[PDB]
């Protein structure tokens, strides 16, 4: 009886570990993405207003 | 007085009643005491470490 309980435990991890990679990698890519669209914004103001 | 004694005793367990119950011969008694306890160990064990994992 126990070792359909270890396979299909195995199965779970086996189909959860990807969900938990591909968010990682969104999270990841989403706060640089910010930070540089943040700085962009910043620097092109200060600019305008430079020339201005 | 020993054969008659014997005799004697087989008569008197002839006459005894009792519920009935089953086994097998003596001469595998031994044997397949060892077997069952290498038996219960060796699902003791298996069961241990599936558990664990």
């Amino acid at each position: 009886k126990k070792r359909q309980r270890m396979i299909e435990v195995q199965d779970e991890l086996l189909r959860l570990e990807p969900q938990l990679k591909q968010l990682q990698t969104k999270y990841d890519e989403l706060k640089e993405r910010k930070s540089s669209l943040r700085n962009a914004a910043y620097f092109l103001s200060n600019l305008k207003q430079l020339y201005q | 007085h020993l054969n008659f004694l014997k005799k004697r005793l087989l008569q008197q367990c002839e006459t005894l009643k009792v519920p009935p119950k089953k086994m097998e011969d003596l001469t595998n008694v031994s044997s397949l005491l060892n077997m069952e306890r290498a038996r219960d160990k060796a699902n003791e064990e298996g069961l241990a470490l599936l558990q664990e994992e």
